[PDB]
Order: structure tokens, then sequence, then C-alpha cells
């Protein structure tokens, strides 16, 4: 497949291309023969601003919650229904020791930046029978 | 009676393409006709969770169906007792179906691999065919090339395959052979 | 399959060439544009028959573009493949598989797993041919093939066919 | 296929463009060459009308007589006349009529009754498996004599 | 029969046997339709009759159901004495011992072709069949 596309000036050619991106104009052009390569360049800066991919990755579980249309007998189905899935990943400690780390570092008042940093030691192990174990908690500390 | 052939055959098949646990709970509920659910319990003198799936692979195999063996319950009540009805006509109805429906199975696999006619593309992982392979055949190019990837096609299902499929023929037909000798020692009546 | 038929066609005239002799010019662009093509659904074109009497009934003009457009039914001849019967043909192009047999203006392949047993590849021939227990094909040689498979894509079919049975091979 | 169920373009029920029905028109590999060159002539007479202001020795010329008269991109119709005429076994369009008068009367469809005429048939086992569709739908007996007829008018050059 | 039908089906005389167990011209074995038809869909293959290997050649197969192959083999041979003598001059002039001594010799021909315990003239045979068929074709 090699499934790439790489832009190459067909009237040039002369190299892996010397060319510019008129982004105002959405384009990108030869910057010798000036033809306009490709058109229609589409953004991709409004789209973030709106919004742990560092650690779990494509394990995927989305945040959810009771809603506004919705009764007391809604409420607590929901909070019970909740819960009688997270069988499926064995994050569940991540989950609670990701939380336990960051009441960890935030509770004796440490930086945000190390709650990532720990987190990020913690992901980079989590399995080894050199650890087996080890009392759960230098895993964390 | 032709019936113990059926039960006897019924032994067969869950001790041959089943466990030996299957054909204990078998033999007890062809021990008795109108067998209480307790006394069943304590024979085999083990778990639910051992006895269970057992009894529904039976009535899922229609051999046996639980029937409704209905008991009078001695303290102003109505408790039945679940006594299984062994549905031998349904039984040769599921069991020879599977029969019939893995042969043919098997005898597509043996067609499959009987002559490698389609091409693929070891580079793309896809799978091709000989229309395909015209198509993409040129003058210049003696091989087949996959326009996907620009890249030459290799044969698939080799000649070996296809003595397997019928080595699991011949493996099928002899394991099959008592199954279906009881039972279609059974066709002759159809009790 | 030869075949002459009555066939519709959509001819776009581009403004450019809106003088008085367009009419002159619509049957010059069918022509041109059609006798030598192919079609999936209609196979090659050959001729165009009946050319001082075909209809040009009438040209809608485009929302954009403004290129007049005019509608064409036609009558010309045409070749059409099929699966399921003989043809007689011309062996022209070989591969490793089996030999290509010209058919009308089509180049239809053979290949040896639909061909006979007794007939096989003998790479000593030159031009390379194929002995069989009964005789030999060469390029000239007189082949009459059945297609049993055939592919039509949009103006241009490619045909596979076999010589297995009898009253085939050379001729 | 050889049901006779090929594209509905192929169907008994052909429409021209003014709507109107007949059977499938179908030539056999000689039947249409002779109507190539005539039709092209007729061009050809156009063609100067606008301009005004063995067997195979005049194969080639003719064709590129025509070859020059068209664009010639199409020198596959060369080909196909190659194909054509070093396997077109017919001449003389009155034998095509008469071949028509017999082969048609017998009501065969007509891409049926022009493989017949087409390929270089003899005897009736020959046509039960050239063409598998034309086995029994006629007694063989006719099918060899009617061939013999045919191969009564084999004209080599 | 009772334990001799097919490769596949061989415990096939209770089995439901409507399956045509027919036998290749070619095999002279009890080949059921689960087996015989994955043979000459695609050609002339051999089939796995206790491990056999003679070849079930194409669609040209013929019938024989339940009447003693290879009796009915010695019968087809006596068919092939009866098809070789279909036109042999028995009675054209109406003798009928020559008639009996004709039939004889017609039969040693079968019973040549079909006994095979020491048979050398069944080769003769089937050469006096071709002199048979030489008279036939001329
Ligand atoms: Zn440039
Ligand atoms: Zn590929
Ligand atoms: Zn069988």
């Amino acid at each position: 497949p090699n499934l790439n596309i790489v832009l190459t000036c067909p009237e040039c050619k002369v190299y892996p291309p010397k060319i510019v991106e008129r982004f105002s104009e959405g384009d990108v052009v030869c910057a010798l023969c000036g033809l306009v390569l490709s058109d229609k360049l589409v953004d991709t800066r409004s789209e973030w601003r709106t919004f742990n991919p560092l650690l779990d990755g494509n394990n995927l579980s989305t945040r959810i919650g009771k809603g506004e249309t919705t009764d007391m007998r809604f409420t607590k189905e929901l909070n019970k229904a909740q819960g009688k899935n997270v069988m499926d990943k064995k994050d569940n400690e991540v989950q609670a020791a990701f939380a336990k780390i960051t009441m960890l570092c935030d509770a004796a008042e440490l930086p945000k930046i190390v709650k990532d940093c720990a987190k990020e030691a913690y992901k980079l192990c989590h399995d080894e029978k050199t650890l087996k174990g080890k009392s759960m908690e230098s895993i964390m500390a | 009676p032709i019936d113990d052939i059926v039960k006897n055959l019924l032994k067969f098949v869950v001790r041959g393409f089943y466990g030996g646990s299957f054909v204990l709970v078998l033999d007890a509920i062809l021990f008795h006709s109108v067998l209480a659910e307790d006394d069943l319990k304590q024979l085999l003198s083990i778990n639910k969770t051992e006895l269970g799936p057992l009894i529904a692979r039976l009535r899922s195999d229609r051999l046996i169906s639980i029937h409704k063996q209905r008991e009078y319950p001695p303290n102003s009540k109505s408790v039945e007792r679940v006594y299984y009805y062994v549905k031998y006509p349904h039984a040769i109805d599921a069991i020879k179906w599977k029969v019939h429906q893995v042969v043919q199975r098997l005898k597509d696999d043996l067609d499959k691999n009987s002559e490698p006619n389609g091409y693929m593309c070891p580079i793309c992982l896809t799978k091709y065919t000989q229309l395909e392979a015209v198509q993409l055949l040129n003058f210049d190019r003696t091989e087949f090339l996959c326009s996907l990837c620009d890249e030459p096609l290799v044969e698939d299902d080799s000649g070996k395959k296809n003595k397997e499929k019928q080595d699991k023929l011949n493996r099928l037909m002899d394991q099959i052979q008592p199954i279906i000798d009881s039972l279609k020692k059974i066709d002759d009546s159809r009790i | 399959m030869f075949f002459i038929k009555d066939l519709s066609l959509n001819i776009t005239l581009h403004p450019s060439f809106f003088g008085p002799r367009m009419k002159q010019y619509l049957k010059t662009k069918l022509l041109e544009e059609v006798e030598g093509s192919c079609t999936g659904k209609f196979g090659y074109i050959l001729c165009v028959l009946d050319y001082d009497n075909i209809d040009i009934q009438r040209g809608r003009i485009l929302p954009t573009d403004g290129s007049a457009e005019f509608n064409v039914k036609y009558r010309a001849v045409v070749f059409k493949p099929f699966k399921g019967e003989v043809v007689d043909g011309t062996v022209v192009s070989c591969s490793q598989h089996g030999f290509e047999v010209q058919v009308g203006p089509m180049k239809v392949f053979v290949t040896k797993h639909l061909m006979p047993q007794d007939l096989t590849f003998n790479a000593g021939s030159n031009p390379p041919s194929y002995q069989s227990s009964e005789d030999v094909i060469t390029i000239k040689s007189r082949i009459r093939v059945k297609i049993e498979g055939c592919i039509s894509q949009v103006s241009s079919i490619h045909a596979i066919g076999s010589i297995k049975e009898d009253y085939l091979g050379a001729i | 296929a050889a049901t006779l169920q090929l594209g509905q373009e192929f169907q008994l029920k052909q429409i021209n463009h003014q709507g109107e029905e007949e059977e499938l028109i179908a030539l056999n590999l000689s039947e249409a060459r002779l109507v190539i060159k005539e039709a092209l002539v007729e061009r050809r007479r156009a063609f100067k009308r606008s301009q005004k202001k063995t067997r195979e020795k005049e194969l080639e010329s003719i064709d590129v007589l025509l070859e020059q008269t068209t664009g010639g991109n199409n020198k596959d119709l060369k080909n196909t006349m190659q194909y054509l005429t070093n396997f077109s076994r017919f001449r003389d369009q009155e034998t095509v009529g008469a071949v028509i008068q017999l082969l048609k009367s017998t009501g065969l469809h007509p891409f049926e009754v022009a493989q017949l005429g087409s390929l270089a048939c003899d005897t009736a086992d020959e046509a039960k498996t050239l063409i598998p569709s034309l086995n029994n739908k006629i007694s063989d007996d006719e099918l060899e004599r009617i061939l013999k007829e045919l191969s009564n008018l084999e004209t080599l050059y | 029969e009772n334990k001799d039908m097919c490769p596949i089906c061989k415990t096939d005389r209770y089995l439901s046997p409507d399956v045509k167990f027919l036998v290749n011209p070619e095999c002279y074995h009890r080949i059921c339709e689960s087996c015989v038809d994955r043979i000459f869909s695609l050609g002339p293959a051999q089939c796995p009759y206790k491990g056999c290997d003679k070849i079930l050649r194409k669609n040209k197969f013929k019938t024989q159901i339940f009447d003693d192959v290879e009796v009915e083999k010695e019968v087809d041979i006596r068919k092939r004495v009866f098809n070789v003598f279909n036109k042999t001059i028995d009675d054209f002039n109406g003798d009928l011992v020559e008639y009996n001594k004709y039939l004889e010799e017609v039969e040693d021909i079968i019973y040549k072709l079909d006994h095979g315990i020491d048979v050398a003239k069944t080769e003769e045979k089937l050469r006096t069949y071709e002199e048979l068929n030489k008279q036939l074709i001329m």
C-alpha cells in the first residue's frame, strides 16, 4: 500500500518540494514556478480550544453522569450502572493509583508537573515479576 | 429394545464430542423415567456449577427435555419435580443435522484447498483470484502485479491443505461412523 | 459476438465551435470519438452506419459552462463478448500459464488450468508454443476458444477461455 | 450466457431509436465483415462528396483505403478485419441471403444461426459441443445437412 | 452392502440408501453421491475406497445399483459379449446347432473376459471383439 502522499510540482519536480503554504489563502504554491499545488487547505486551529492520553493510550472509557431530564430513580440507577463494567480493564488499579498519586502529590503540595511525571513512572513499568506486587506502594511512591 | 441403543448412542456422542462428565448426568436422567431433582443431585455429590449446563446441553441437544412432571407438595403448596422427558425423536433431529452440517462444511474445505487458483500479495496481505489476475496481467509482466502496492502476486491454497481437509474428512468419516451407525440403526423404526 | 446496434449518445458541444456548420461538427465529433472505442455495457465499436440519417434533434444549453450539449441516437457496428460460447481466434500473446488469442479487437487469454491435460507449455518452441499429444499450437495457428470468463470494465473488456473440449485447438 | 440470457441490450426485444421492436441484430464474423466495407465505402463516398468542396492482397489496401478515410486510431478495425478476413468464410452477399432464408427458416435466434455461419462447423456433434445451447433445439440430422449445404457453399480463395 | 457402500457412508444399508451409490465403469466399487459428486465435478479423480486409487471418470457413469457389480460386470462382460455379438451371425441360415455352437463361442469370449483367473483369451477376446468389430465396422 505504502499509504503516502507527498507534494511534488509536476512542472518542476526538481527535488523534494521547495514550496510554501499560503495559510491565509489556504493553498500551497511552488515557490519558483508559482503553480498552486493543492488548494482548499483545511484549518486545524479552532478544533482543540474547546478541549489520560499520555499513559493509558487507546484503552478507552468515557466519564459519564446523570442528566437533567432524569428522576432520582434515574440518578442512582446510573451510579450503580456506571460501575458494573469496570472489570473489563485492569487500569482500575491505575484509575485508583493515578487518582491516588493525584491525591498524593497534591496533598503535600507537589507541583502539577510531578503528577504526570509520577504517572509516567508507574505506567512505564506497571508489570514485572521483579515487582510481582511488591507492596503496591513503592510502585506508587 | 432399540430405545436403549438410542440412549447407548447418546452416550457415544456425549463421550465422543463431549467430556466424560457429560455422560454421568446422561446416565442419571435415563436411570429413571421420572427421577426426582434431588436424587440426581445426591448421585454426583458436587455443586450445580458442574451439573447445570450438562442438562442444559442435553436439552439444547434435544435428546432429553426436562418435563413438567407436576407434583403436589404436602404443605398446602404445588411444587413440581424436575423429571426429564427423554426426547428421542428430537435426538435424531438435532444430532444428525450437525453431522450433515459438518460433512458438507468439510466438503467445502476440500475444494477450497483442492487447487491454488486465487492469488495474493504478501506486501498488501490481500488475497486475489484468477479473474483479478488476468485483468491485472500484462504482456510485459508475465506475473500478476498488485496495483495496490505495485507488487507481484503469489498463489494461495497450496495442494498440501487439500490433503489436510481430506484427512479431516477421513477422520470425520471414521470418528462419526460409530455415531451414525448407532444413529442409522434407529432410522429403521424412528422411535 | 458481433452485433449492429442502435445507441444513444450525449455530445457536449463547446461554445467555441458554435458556427452554423456545428451540425457537420456534431457528425464529425461522433465518428472520431466512437469508432475505435469500447463500452463495458456494449463492447468495442468498429464502425458507425447510417451516417446521413441520425437523430440530432436538439441541444440543451447547460446552466454553467454555456456548452450546449446534444443527445444523439445512432446506429453503429459493435463486438460484444460473453461467456459460455465458442470463439475462433488467432494466438497472439502468451505467458507461463497459457496463451492469448486475438478475438475481434479483444486479446483473449487462455489458461492451462482450463486447457486440456495433454496440452502443455514447451519452452523449446521458437516462438514459444504448446505441444499436445495430437498437435502443437503456434502463433499463426487458428485456435477456437470457448470463453468462460470475461470482465467488462467501462470501455474495456478482457476474456478468459478454454480449449478443453472437442472441435477446438489448432484448426 | 449460453442460456440466451445476455445483457438486456441483447434480448429479442430490441428497440430502435423510435421505439420499434424487432429480433436481435446479430451477424456472423463474415456477414458483419461484408457490411463493414460497403457501409464504410458509403461514408468514403460521403467523405469525397464533402471533399469535392488471393484475398489477402486486396484485403489490406481496401482496409488501408478506409484507414486513410477515418482517423486510423482504429487500426484494430484492420486487425478485426484481419481477425475477420482470416476467419470469415463467406462471400457474394446473395450467399448470405439464401443462407438467411435457409438458416433463419429454422427459427433459430440470429446469434445462434450466425454462430452456425461464423464457425467453420461441419457435423451435428461438432455443434453439440461448440454451441451447448444448440444441441437438442433441432434434430441433429438437420444440423449436418444444413451445414453440408453450407459446406457446399465453401468459397475458398 | 451392509458395511461396504462408500468411503464416507460405509454403513449405508440402513443409512437411508437413497443417494446413488453408483459405480464408475472404470472403478467397480460403491461410491456414494457424497463422494462421487465431489469427484466427477472436477473431472477424473480417484476415490478413497479403503485407500483405492482407481480413477472415477468424468460425467460418463452408469447405473449398477444393487445388482452384484462383480456379477454385473460379468453380466456386463456378457452384455459386452451381447454388444460385441449384437450382429453376430448365429441364425443367419437358421441352423440351431450352429447357433448353439456360435452361442458357446460368444459366451466363452465373455467367460474369458469375465473370469480373470488366467485371463489371456480375454485380451484375445477384445482382439476377437476387435476382429468382430472389424467384421462389424466393415
Ligand atoms: Zn513549479
Ligand atoms: Zn498487494
Ligand atoms: Zn459416503
